[PDB]
Parts: structure tokens; sequence; C-alpha cells
């Protein structure tokens, strides 16, 4: 991992997903690391981002 | 989660939520079940996720 961090651009960032309300810019829910979510939770996020 | 609860009894080091990653890795600890941590809360100090 380290020898990726030190020489490759796209390994210097952690990615995260957030949910925002139309009527409010306040976070409704944001997820990264320790998903702790059912299998069905994953596949939605997957398909939508892709 | 029900199956995870049962699995804590039969195993030396049961891998919780295994079927989420097709056999790759486990995501959840043991304590969060006791704490009833309903997913990862929002970063605005949260406390609504436990």
């Amino acid at each position: 991992l380290g020898a990726k961090a030190l020489l490759d651009p796209r390994f210097r960032l952690e990615f995260a997903v957030s949910v925002m309300d139309r009527q409010s810019g306040n976070v409704i829910e944001s997820r990264t690391g320790s998903q702790g979510g059912s299998g069905g939770e994953k596949e939605i996020i997957a398909s939508y981002v892709l | 989660t029900l199956v995870d609860a049962l699995m804590t009894l039969l195993c030396a080091n049961p891998r919780y939520n295994l079927a989420s990653t097709g056999g790759h890795e486990s995501d959840r600890d043991l304590i969060s079940y006791v704490r009833g941590v309903s997913g990862p809360g929002d970063g605005g100090e949260g406390q609504s996720h436990i």
C-alpha cells in the first residue's frame, strides 16, 4: 500500500458518499469505512454511482 | 444480524457479515451489536446512530 501512496495519484484520496436534502444543504447521511450495512444497501450505491 | 448473533456462540472468531463481500472480508465488530449502532451516523457530532 505504501509504495502505492508515494508514487500514484489516485491512491492519495479516500472516497465517500453523502446524502443531501433538496430543501436543506445539511447532511442527511454520509458513509465511508465500516459500512456495517446490509448487502442490499451496497448494491444500490454501486449501481447508482456506476 | 440474527445469524451473526447465533454465530457468536459456535465459533472461536466468527466473521460477522461475511456474505456481504462474497467471502472476502468482515466489516463489523462485536460491540456495535451490543451498542445497537444503527449504521454510521452523520459527522455533525451525530449521536443519533447509537
